[PDB]
């Protein structure tokens, strides 16, 4: 008869509980490791065996994570610009492309 | 005895120091006696705003400190420093929370 | 190394788009996104290994980093 | 057979579910014992009386989280055979049915 | 190996606004290149405003006309208006 | 009302020059705030400098002065 059934919340609740829940940490996102690695071979290509302090890196990473969640929050409102909740390629485009680095 | 010239300003951020940088800064040739009073006079001033609200955040947050969070908040609350603090991107800041009305449900 | 631009992980894109209020992430973006940190941490890591030279030190400075950010205008505060 | 930590499929109102041994009780001891070592029931780990007179085992459904593990006995377990597994095929192809027959009930009440 | 900043500075005027709060470290190096950084930035408009004004000279004035052309907003009328009883009291107090 | 100076065929010369090919209605009279505000900027460190220099007259010196300052640097006019 009465068959189970998970609960599971609806597409968006567990998305905007987790905003909440982002919007208050500081903490970074981007991983560490993963991060600092990211820098070793987009430096090699400038010069070579250059060392990193473990604060360049920390650094690199705070302006890194700050910008891109500049970028996003303009996407968004790019994303609603065209009355859609997606964000799309195009708008980080669009944004960039007023931002003038593009 | 040799009294300090934040003193005979009335001020708590140093004027002494505040002369010699913009000596050494060769912002000009020639730098006179009031420029490092009033300059130390503005700087502690913005420093105290930023210090206030600041405090007006923490004890919202119930910490005795203020860690480096309060002060993103005070600054980006503010509309005022905000400008002026506005290419600037502090250390573990965050965001000031918002989401926008679209995305609300229904 | 190579290729450890994968090593911002989706999960993580996710996190900071999410950190920046968007609540659908469509996919391309992941890709996208990867290329604009890697343009932006060009540039930075670019003018940081210029005033690296320049100052004939071999172990990129924290101190570089934040000239570095400064020139591009992306002035960051909390380490000199 | 049972095993601690093998597959074994389960009843769970008319329908077979596949499930992680992780405890096997012995109703004679008075006491089970567990995968991380015989042991007793705890202050707050209780037994269903009309199952704890037979061999229970302590199950977790595949799929699902920890708050539906429970025990059962050999009238809900049976061991992880190809009997059972073709008879679970033929429970999901009669719950593919009553689920058919719910389409067809509300096809017809739409006209 | 002595660093010059502004720690016991701010920390002290802290008091003097709220004294029962601490600070972090980090949040203290976030005001010093702030106070460092607005520092730069009124020094430098005043270097150039005299560099256009054919002076040589960083006089109070200079750093007001900048403190007024960088500060936005109201955040400038109280900076001039501290920064001028400041100096008023400089002058009194010779 | 020397706002309102600012005509709409003026508007749509700025927007073809833009390279825009319909204009709405409601744009005219957004382009002048955004114009006013704008130039509130720049006259208004424009003047900064002018009163600075003791001046009373200001300068196209002083105009692209203020745009340095703002940011967008004017070439053409002196400096």
């Amino acid at each position: 008869g009465g068959v189970k059934k998970p609960h599971r919340y609806r597409p968006g609740t567990v998305a905007l509980r987790e905003i909440r829940r982002y919007q208050k940490s500081t903490e970074l996102l981007i991983r560490k490791l993963p991060f600092q690695r990211l820098v070793r071979e987009i430096a090699q290509d400038f010069k070579t065996d250059l060392r990193f302090q473990s604060s360049a890196v920390m650094a690199l990473q705070e302006a890194s994570e700050a910008y891109l969640v500049a970028l996003f929050e303009d996407t968004n409102l790019a994303a609603i610009h065209a009355k859609r909740v997606t964000i799309m390629p195009k708008d980080i485009q669009l944004a960039r492309r007023i931002r003038g680095e593009r | 005895k040799a009294k300090t010239r934040s003193s005979r300003a009335g001020l708590q951020f140093p004027v002494g120091r505040v002369h010699r940088l913009l000596r050494k800064g060769n912002y000009a040739e020639r730098v006179g006696a009031g420029a490092p009073v009033y300059l130390a006079a503005v700087l502690e001033y913005l420093t105290a705003e930023i210090l206030e609200l600041a405090g007006n955040a923490a004890r919202d947050n119930k910490k005795t400190r203020i860690i480096p969070r309060h002060l993103q908040l005070a600054v980006r609350n503010d509309e005022e420093l905000n400008k002026l603090l506005g290419r600037v991107t502090i250390a573990q800041g965050g965001v000031l929370p918002n989401i926008q009305s679209v995305l609300l449900p229904k | 190394l190579r290729d450890n631009i994968q090593g911002i992980t989706k999960p993580a894109i996710r996190r900071l788009a999410r950190r920046g209020g968007v609540k659908r992430i469509s996919g391309l973006i992941y890709e996208e996104t990867r290329g604009v940190l890697k343009v932006f941490l060009e540039n930075v890591i670019r003018d940081a290994v210029t005033y690296t030279e320049h100052a004939k030190r071999k172990t990129v400075t924290a101190m570089d980093v934040v000239y570095a950010l400064k020139r591009q205008g992306r002035t960051l505060y909390g380490f000199g | 057979e049972f095993a601690l930590g093998g597959r074994c499929l389960a009843f769970h109102g008319p329908l077979m579910y596949e499930a992680k041994i992780l405890k096997i009780w012995d109703p004679s001891s008075k006491m089970y014992t567990s995968i991380p070592k015989p042991q007793k029931l705890g202050e707050d780990e209780s037994i269903p009386e009309e199952i704890i007179n037979g061999k229970c085992f302590f199950i977790h459904y595949q799929g699902w989280k920890s708050s539906w593990d429970e025990w059962v006995g050999y009238d809900r377990i049976r061991a992880y055979n190809e009997e059972n597994i073709a008879m679970k095929k033929r429970l999901a192809n009669e719950a593919k049915e009553a689920k058919k027959s719910l389409l067809e009930q509300q096809k017809k009440k739409k006209l | 190996t002595r660093k010059e900043s502004y720690a016991i500075y701010v920390y002290k005027v802290l008091k003097q606004v709220h004294p029962d709060t601490g600070i972090s470290s980090k949040a203290m190096s976030i005001m010093n290149s702030f106070v460092n950084d607005v520092f730069e930035r009124i020094a430098g408009e005043a270097s150039r405003l005299a560099h256009y004004n054919k002076r040589s000279t960083i006089t109070s004035r200079e750093i007001q006309t900048a403190v007024r052309l960088l500060l936005p907003g109201e955040l400038a009328k109280h900076a001039v208006s501290e920064g001028t009883k400041a100096v008023t009291k400089y002058t009194s107090a010779k």
